[PDB]
DNA sequence: CATCCGTGA
């Protein structure tokens, strides 16, 4: 609230680092930053506006700026948003897939809420796919690499 | 596990169990060493795992008072004068008093040397206190330790971390074919062996009237005769070899309380937990890198570290709905080559050799009269062989097991042997193995120095001394100062002096270093046995001096120096090693973590009844578990197809794993995985 | 300039990686060709119109993957994503 | 010696004389 | 490669062996072929040898803390029932040989084996994905073995001697083949400094320019050197095309060479090069003469002298507290300082007293293993022990382990030793839990694009400006800048650009900016680059394992989690601090920060601190 | 800068004998006496018991009524039995003794061409009413051959395969006197030390050692 | 199965593969065969030299590019075969601008130089060079201090004598899998020789030599062995 | 910002 979302990221990364520095551990700032990035992907709802966003709800920046891109084109009031920092635990629980959430912690709580909200799960993630037995959506599992046709060059020919 | 395994296990202080505490309820205060534990409960002996501090052993000299508290012995000092009168004190009672340390210098009458002595006080506080205020003093220097703990020579030279493991591992020692007493002792090896009950002690005095490998007869003084029967080749609770042998010869005069016949891990009534090995402290071609161990093949050609392991195999015949299981020598579709080692009943013959997959007890059961396959009906009309209604339900030898059949126990409902409701014939076949030591077998010393056998070289490859003698075991130098357990070093020095023998120079008087050395140790024979009691015994000055006293070999040459080192010749290149290597004798135990048990694998096998996943364990022939942690490693790599395969066609895909087996044996390509049957279970459990 | 690659390190992966976009792509690239070669051998016994056989000499009892991985190094295959 | 009580092998001991009580 | 037991593999490849048994007609069908394998007929041992031909298997060693916890190997049939493992990958598995087991998983599908041999093969995973440093490097016997021969011994025999009088120059050899025959006779020491003409080793870059003018050194071109025989044998492994290194091989030195080989030279070169180093390390660790004796471990000469000095300085503090001029909190606080100082002076007493011949110190100072703090405890003294509270005990353990601790000493050290084992078991549980939280939070983070294209980045402090002048390398250089890719052209004072945008920062590309004078660079970060799902490739930059740009598709989110949790066991803030940060808790310290910049107005009270800040720009 | 064909001297003792070989190349003595030491300890032909049989015994793990030892300890006592046979093929020995008293290696009855070299060796202490009828099989071989190999051949259930330590060599070592005096007087003098099992002579052991090595080094001389 | 002998080649050096050895005989054969090729094969080399314009070593020879040191070294690498055991003397003289080689040497009868193209020293104009060489015969390697009195004390220089015609030999012992046994030994041997003799012949001579040693032992009984 | 119940380690 004092120095903005970018500064709080730089502060966390170096304060975290300072602990591994003292004990002689060397982690590249890169890896830390990946986790840090996932903490700030949500912004809170100050004013509901015309949107269907419940006030006092942590919603993704992608969703927040795309719904405020649809209502802006609709003519209604856009929701006022303030950036919010989340601990990795609750951030992992607030995930889009209830499968991933229930298979993390507080399984009885995850299901109770998900069965009420009628949340549908798009099985598009790592934890999601592993459970159902699908190929994981990373590495050699993505269609870019998965669907490859290999053929002999026209030069290559049976003897 | 051993005469000590029992002993240790017969006296244990566990805070677990009903009325006590749970494992998750216990904080960090319950577990650590309390001041009052002195002389009552050991601070060293406790498990490494999640049970640490919640399990301990009772100190040697302690006992239990009628109210359930722990008392401990102290010597009573009247007024600066030690008195042989002893009174047992409880924890809180001692706190009200003031206790002196055991090793405090005492006059030949009973008085103290210095006015101010070392003093133990309430709340674990210690201070110097005048001799007028001394109430009691300790019984022994080794008063605070446990039974297995006091068996660790030079304990006060090893850090509590490794010394802990040094105590715990002795428990897992294995009884060898025959056992030697350690060259370096602590004195505890005797009383431990006797009080184990796994040796044979003479009740009343007399003379051995007759001795055989079967039993010993003792003719008393009053005339009565007591006969002691020898436990021969019995299987322990843990498949080790409890085998007893008569010590005394016929006609020996034996008094009461004397060991007349000892058991496994015992040599002349002493705890023989290992063998005396000729050690070498050095790196050698990397084969001992990271705590691995190199062995001389001499230990394989002379069975020095060879053990016997007995297994009990069981199977029964019950009353079913389709008839009754019968034990017969006739098993459907089996040649007479496989049945060749059975008798007329269907039982293997004693002395026969058995490998894995072979048949021990032939049993067949009436299989359900279900419609046999139309394709197998057709196959039975061509060759005209009528199908039997009896399925093979034989007791075959489990994967890995093998050896000589050393006995049969049969219980028949027919022969009035009382059986549980439904059982007719029950067969017990006992198979022993003569496991020589091999690669991967975990060895250890008493100082927390563990490790597995990396390589066993031929006897000639071994780094040898000047006279040609090859060392037995090559320990790596790197893994010694880190562990702070340099008591294994001192054991090597004293161990060499004990093998060669020694003689202090008495000319020009008795030397100043060997002035505290009791008379009996000023001259020692080759292969002598000695005691180094914990918090007493040898000190570094006497050890150094004794290294100078080392008697020469048969050729009249001394082999090690005053440093304790010696010059070795590399058995491979021939050239002498550039620097002197520390050589001596060490006591090494065979622990019960052998590869022959540890190894296991599986292509396909049994499967879970609900989750339809593989079963788990070597006993059920199950596959490994690819856990949540391992699925992260895969995910990190980005090996989707590997990860998918493991959790689909390698796991609980009912139709997949069968069509994978077929695709392999036909030499085709692996098909595409389906739906994990476990996921179907979840969607039904949710419903 | 190196020493002769032994066993499963051959063909040298570095030169393998020059003919492909990434480590991941090379896997499906090779494996899908390893599938073709094993089809050809099983199909040929009873089926015409199989995928083209080994474009290089098959080593004695050489694994189908090991065949594919070599002719990739021979640039005898075409690459599509 | 150390434990000269049962009829055991003689194991000589570096020690201060221990005569309080047997184990 | 890895040694796979003949017994394990037969059940692993059981349906693959049954296949070839009925192929070569040893069995008439699939049912009988099964019987052959179970009875273990002598035929199958020839068949299985053909089946496992270049068919990789997996070696898993739990706990799987990072992805190098599972690596692939080329299976090698071996007599015995134990798995044989390469001495280098023990740094990755964190596996010793005190009874450790390993799980084995055999890949079946054509894609799986492809994934194993290419992605998961141990010879491809040489570097740590956490730091980019070598893990598959000389470690214990190997380092001590190499450190042996590369050491320069002053007066050793065969040493080079200048010509004077009637005798010419001693110690000059024509070729390495000659110097070899000299030590074989016994004239030359493999550690002595001599002069040799070499014909198959590229000279130092500083000397190549002097002797050739960088005419391009060639296999056959000669040049004279001033090293030892051992240092020459060592450089034949690197081998040709790599500049000679005339130093003694400390671990940090060897860490540099491999890390350079990882950069320039290709993977299959590094894998083979490091292999040669291992064979050399062990053979020479053998004839290194590194042995532990009671004699090699010596107690200091001023042992009782130094301890009497500080016990006298202690009795003075005890009597100063006896008169009550010292606080009880101050009494022990000073007693701690006295004996801390004492222990140090004991360590100094060892270093100079101990020969560099001393194998205990030879192992410590060469980076092989062990700390000198261990050597102090062993030969000097244990020192202060920890209270159940954690505070250091006012009473010191004056005894070393060589001398033998007193009965009471052993007791209090044991207490600390146990509580250490207890905590080492409790942090691990906390470390693994933190790990699993980190994995779940960054699972949707994958490299999906090749570039976000945004110009957004973040500033990194390259170096600090020295007061006298010049520059001082920042301590955070390695971990914050060295793997990044630039987001803006880096210009000096001139209009001349040193490094472009879209350029990966390498080692010499840091020196190009370090010498130019620029001390601040803007770099593309994971934070800044914004894409739809996950992140881009360019922003993330150089994957610490490949040494090159990260491949599109790598689950950098999970690797990051592993890379943070893996070394979490080694902490004292500590590990709770790490949790307190990633879980965004309102901290314990709760130190206040300035709301608006301005002039500070300190107004301390003895009962309470109060801070006022007058706003720099008007304000209240 | 001198040439002299070498020698092979001898300084004797009954069981062990010192061989002196000189003059050899400078720094050659060590890697030369070692090549003999490694040939002696591994590949010198001797003879020992392979399998046995006892009356009333079907396997190694039992006891004979009336005897102090069990079959395990008895078989383990027979490992130190020293035998020398000339019969290249297996031969059968016999030992039968009853009543009180001690049985030894002397009571063994070696057939034609078999000799026991240590009759005072203790086997078992047969107490009263104890009878021991044994049947030992002796073969010629080299090195060390484990018991476990005999059983699968077809050996009947009566037989108990025993470990074989054929190696008649006991302990081998050497020392070298290298004259490093600065001159053309630089040479090495080898002193080989060989001790046997009283199965063969120390000389006969060095002879079979050389015959082996000569035949091995003869392949380096043959042309392509 | 009787053991085989193999050869992989190069002009000056080659590798020899011996398999299958009875388990434990690789090392038994290893260092014993290496120390034979390096020490037990006779040849000829330079014992001492003499230079005209030299009264001490630190100053280079008048009119020569190379230092006194680098010329000794180049001369050490000279390969020579003498026919008589007794020490012979060869003279090498050249003057003017150019380069002096091993073909300029004037050799005695029955004394051959095998690398006449070897660079030795680069003379400039007005550069005079006269050198007396002392050639002996022997085995292995002999230090310089032992040859400090083999020339006239008016500038006699002791030189390191490399009599042996074999330059450098290494060996590795891997394991070959015979039958079911994977214990059998495989001996790889790397041998590099001078330009005087072929490696393939240097081994046969080194192989014949050792057969003589083990003869002494065998002579006593020739009891038993099997191939 | 500090307690009481439920949920993990
Ligand atoms: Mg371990
Ligand atoms: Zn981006």
């Amino acid at each position: 609230r004092v120095q903005g979302p970018r500064e709080v990221q730089i502060h966390l990364v170096r304060e975290v680092q300072e602990v591994y520095r003292a004990q002689g551990v060397s982690i590249h700032d890169k890896h830390i930053e990946v986790i840090v990035r996932q903490m700030l992907r949500r912004v809170t709802i100050i004013d509901s506006g015309s949107t269907e966003f419940l006030p006092g709800s942590l919603i993704d920046r992608a969703e927040f700026e795309a719904e405020n891109r649809r209502v802006v084109a609709e003519g209604g009031e856009p929701a006022a948003g303030r950036p919010v920092l989340m601990g990795i635990t609750k951030a992992s629980l607030a995930t889009d897939s209830w499968l991933s959430a229930a298979s993390f912690q507080e399984t009885t709580r995850v299901l109770t809420d998900a069965a009420i909200n009628c949340r549908s799960d798009k099985l598009n993630g790592l934890k999601e796919n592993v459970i159902i037995g699908k190929l994981i959506p990373a590495g050699t599992g993505i269609n870019r690499y998965r669907n490859i046709a290999v053929q002999p060059t026209e030069e290559a020919r049976a003897a | 596990n051993n005469p000590l395994s029992g002993l240790t296990h017969k006296r244990r202080l566990s805070a677990l169990g009903p009325g006590g505490l749970s494992r998750e309820r216990a904080g960090l205060e319950v577990r650590d060493v309390h001041p009052s534990h002195y002389g009552r409960m050991c601070p060293i002996e406790t498990p490494e795992g999640p049970n640490i501090g919640l399990i301990g052993s009772l100190s040697v000299y302690a006992r239990v008072n009628p109210f359930g508290f722990i008392e401990t012995p102290y010597r009573k000092v009247v007024d600066g004068v030690v008195s042989d009168e002893i009174v047992y004190l409880t924890a809180d009672e001692e706190d009200r008093h003031v206790v002196a340390q055991a090793n405090s210098p005492i006059d030949a009458d009973g008085r103290f040397v210095e006015p101010r002595v070392l003093v133990r006080r309430k709340a674990g506080e210690v201070e110097y206190v005048p001799s007028s205020e001394v109430d009691y003093m300790d019984v022994s220097p080794r008063q605070m330790v446990s039974v297995a703990t006091a068996m660790i020579p030079f304990l006060e030279h090893d850090d509590a971390n490794r010394a802990l493991m040094g105590a715990n591992m002795q428990r897992q020692a294995v009884p060898l074919v025959r056992s030697e007493a350690p060259l370096v002792g602590t004195g505890m090896e005797l009383r431990a062996a006797i009080d184990a009950g796994d040796v044979v002690v003479a009740e009343e005095s007399g003379v051995i009237e007759e001795v055989s490998a079967d039993y010993i007869t003792v003719m008393h003084d009053n005339g009565t005769r007591r006969t002691y029967r020898m436990r021969k080749f019995a299987r322990s609770n843990h498949g080790t070899c409890a085998n007893q042998c008569p010590i005394v010869d016929a006609g020996d005069r034996v008094e009461a309380g004397q060991v007349i016949a000892d058991g496994p891990c015992t040599d002349d009534g002493e705890m023989a937990l290992g063998k005396n090995l000729l050690v070498a402290i050095m790196p050698w071609e990397g084969h001992n890198y990271e705590d691995a161990i190199i062995l001389s093949n001499r230990l394989v050609e002379e069975d020095v570290l060879t053990s016997i392991h007995i297994e009990e195999h069981e199977i029964d015949a019950r009353d079913t709905k389709l008839g009754a299981e019968e034990i017969t020598r006739d098993i459907p579709n089996i040649s007479d080559e496989v049945l060749a080692d059975l008798d007329e009943r269907g039982i293997v013959r004693i002395g026969a050799e058995v490998r894995d997959g072979d048949i021990l007890v032939g049993k067949v059961t009436p299989k359900g009269e279900t419609e046999l396959t139309p394709e197998e009906r057709l196959l039975r009309a061509i060759f005209g062989e009528k199908a039997r209604e009896v399925r093979d339900t034989s007791l075959k030898v489990p994967h890995g097991e093998s050896g000589k059949v050393i006995g049969i126990r049969v219980f028949s409902r027919e022969d009035e042997d009382e059986l549980p409701a439904g059982v007719n014939e029950l067969v017990r076949v006992y198979v022993a193995q003569k496991r020589k030591i091999s690669d991967g077998d975990k060895l250890a010393g008493r100082h927390g120095n563990k490790g597995v056998i990396g390589k066993i070289l031929p006897v000639e490859d071994m780094p040898f001394l000047a006279d040609g003698t090859p060392v037995d075991i090559i320990l790596n130098t790197h893994g010694v100062p880190r562990r702070m357990n340099i008591g294994q070093i001192l054991e090597t020095h004293l161990g060499w002096c004990a093998h060669s023998g020694w003689k202090v120079d008495a000319a020009k008087g008795v030397p100043d270093w060997a002035a505290r050395l009791p008379d009996e140790l000023l001259e020692a024979q080759p292969n002598a046995i000695v005691s180094t009691p914990v918090f007493d015994g040898a000190q570094e000055a006497e050890l150094q001096g004794l290294l100078s006293c080392t008697l020469p070999n048969r050729d009249g040459d001394v082999l090690v120096d005053a440093d304790g080192k010696a010059m070795l010749f590399d058995g491979r290149s021939g050239e002498p090693f550039p620097y002197p290597v520390t050589v001596g004798y060490m006591y090494i135990m065979k622990l019960h973590h052998l590869v022959d048990d540890k190894i296991h694998a599986r292509s396909t096998g049994p499967y879970s009844m609900i989750t339809q996943q593989p079963l788990g364990g070597k006993a059920q022939f199950g596959g490994q578990r690819f856990g949540e942690m391992e699925c992260w490693a895969m995910q990190a790599y980005g090996a989707a197809y590997t990860l998918q395969e493991l959790l689909t066609i390698k796991s609980d895909d009912t139709v997949g794993r069968v069509k994978v087996y077929e695709a392999i044996v036909k030499g085709e390509n692996i098909p595409e995985p389906g739906i994990p049957e476990s996921f179907k279970v979840l969607l039904k459990e949710l419903q | 300039g190196y020493d002769t690659p032994l066993g499963i390190t051959n063909p040298p992966i570095d030169e393998l990686l020059d003919r492909v976009s990434s480590k991941y792509a090379l896997v499906i690239y090779a494996a899908k060709r390893a599938r073709q070669i094993n089809d050809y051998y099983n199909q040929l016994g009873e089926g015409i119109l199989e995928y083209v056989g080994p474009l290089v000499e098959p080593g004695l009892q050489e694994k189908p993957l090991s065949i594919a991985l070599r002719e990739i190094h021979a640039d005898l295959l075409e690459h599509t994503e | 010696s150390n434990n000269s009580v049962p009829g055991a092998p003689n194991r000589v001991s570096f020690a201060k004389l221990r005569e309080p009580l047997e184990v | 490669q890895c040694g796979l037991p003949k017994l394990m593999a037969l059940e692993l490849f059981k349906p693959f062996v049954m296949k070839r048994l009925v192929d070569l007609n040893h069995a008439q069908n699939i049912k009988s072929a099964k019987r052959m394998v179970e009875r273990q007929r002598p035929q199958v041992w020839d068949v299985l040898e053909e089946v496992i031909a270049e068919h990789p298997v997996l070696l898993n060693r739990a706990p799987t803390l990072h992805r190098l916890g599972i690596q692939a190997f080329e299976p090698m049939l071996v007599e015995g029932k134990a798995i044989q493992l390469h001495p280098l990958v023990c740094e990755a598995f964190n596996a010793d040989f005190d009874g450790d087991q390993m799980a084995v998983h055999l890949p079946l599908s054509a894609e799986a084996q492809a994934e194993a041999r290419i992605l998961m093969l141990s010879s491809n995973n040489i570097l740590s994905p956490a730091s980019g440093r070598p893990l598959a490097m000389p470690r214990l016997d190997m380092v001590t073995g190499l450190y042996y021969l590369t050491t320069e011994v002053p007066g050793d025999t065969g040493e080079y001697q200048p010509a004077s009088g009637d005798h010419p120059e001693t110690g000059v050899y024509s070729s390495p083949a000659e110097a070899i025959m000299a030590a074989d006779r016994g004239v030359l020491s493999v550690r002595a400094k001599i002069k040799v003409r070499l014909t198959q080793l590229r000279p130092p870059v500083e000397i190549e320019a002097e002797l050739f003018g960088h005419s391009g050194w060639q296999p056959g071109d000669a040049w004279m050197a001033e090293t030892t025989l051992g240092r020459v044998m060592f450089n034949e492994l690197l081998p040709l095309g790599y500049p000679f290194v005339n130093k003694q091989m400390h671990k940090k030195v060897q860490a540099a060479i491999i890390n350079d080989l990882a950069e320039r030279y290709p993977m299959i070169v590094v894998a083979q090069t490091v292999d040669k180093l291992k064979d050399a390390g062990f053979y020479w660790a053998t004839r290194s003469g590194v042995t532990v004796s009671m004699a090699d471990v010596l107690v200091p000469p001023r042992k009782k002298e130094i301890l009497d000095h500080y016990e006298e300085r202690a009795d003075k503090v005890e009597k100063q507290f006896q008169r009550g001029a010292l606080n009880h909190d101050e009494r022990n606080e000073a007693l701690v300082e006295i004996w801390k100082e004492a222990t140090d002076e004991v360590g100094q007493a060892l270093r100079e007293h101990y020969p560099d011949d001393n194998p205990i110190i030879t192992i410590v100072d060469s980076g092989a293993t062990g700390n000198f703090t261990q050597t102090r405890t062993l030969a000097g003294m244990k020192g202060l022990v920890t209270n159940p509270k954690g505070e250091f005990i006012p009473r010191p353990v004056k005894s070393s382990f060589r001398e033998g601790l007193t009965v009471l000493e052993y007791f209090i050290n044991t207490h600390g030793a146990r509580k250490g084992l207890a905590d080492t078991a409790l942090r691990t549980a906390d470390s693994g839990y933190l790990t699993r939280r980190l994995v779940d939070v960054s699972q949707d983070v994958i490299v999906r694009e090749h570039d976000c294209q945004t110009e957004r980045g973040i500033v990194v402090e390259l170096a600090e400006r020295a007061p006298d002048g010049t520059l001082i390398r920042d301590p955070y250089i390695e971990t914050s800048a060295y793997a990044r890719t630039l987001g803006t052209d880096a210009v000096d004072e001139a209009g001349n650009v040193i490094v472009e945008r879209g350029q990966d920062l390498g080692d010499p590309e840091i020196d190009a900016l370090l010498a130019a004078g620029i001390t601040q660079v803007k770099v593309r970060s994971v934070l800044t680059c914004a894409t739809s799902t996950g992140v881009c490739a360019t922003c993330y930059g150089r994957s610490m394992a490949t040494g090159k740009l990260v491949d599109i598709g790598e689950a950098v989110g999970i690797v990051a989690a592993q890379s943070i949790g893996e070394p979490g066991t080694q902490l004292t803030g500590g590990l709770p601090r790490v949790q307190e940060l990633f879980e965004a808790r309102v901290p314990r310290g709760k130190a206040p920060i300035a709301d608006v910049t301005g002039r500070v107005r300190l107004e301390d009270g003895e009962r309470f601190y109060k801070i006022t800040i007058v706003p720099d720009d008007g304000g209240e | 800068i001198s040439q002299r064909p070498t020698l092979s001297e001898d300084v004797l003792t009954d069981n062990r004998s010192q061989f002196v070989i000189e003059p050899l190349e400078p720094g050659f003595g060590y890697t030369l006496g070692n090549s003999l030491r490694r040939t002696l300890l591994s590949s010198i032909p001797g003879a020992a018991v392979t399998s046995i049989r006892i009356d009333g015994v079907l396997h190694e793990f039992t006891t004979v009524p009336g005897v102090k030892e069990d079959v395990t300890e008895i078989i383990l006592n027979l490992k130190s039995l020293v035998v020398s046979s000339e019969e290249d093929e297996p031969v059968t020995m016999y030992l039968r003794k009853q009543g009180p008293g001690e049985v030894t290696a002397g009571d063994i009855v070696p057939p034609a061409g078999v000799t026991v070299h240590n009759p005072g060796m203790h086997i078992a202490t047969l107490n009263d009413k104890g009878k021991l009828e044994v049947e030992l099989v002796v073969e010629r071989g080299r090195g060390y051959v484990p018991a476990v190999q005999n059983r699968a051949s077809g050996a009947e259930i009566g037989r108990i395969p025993v470990d074989s330590i054929y190696s008649p060599v006991l302990k081998v070592t050497y020392k070298v006197d290298a004259t490093r005096v600065e001159q053309r007087t630089d040479f090495d003098k080898l002193i080989l030390d060989v001790e046997t099992k009283n199965s063969i002579s120390p000389r006969d052991a060095l002879a079979s050692a050389g015959k082996t090595l000569v035949e091995l080094f003869g392949l380096a001389r043959e042309l392509n």
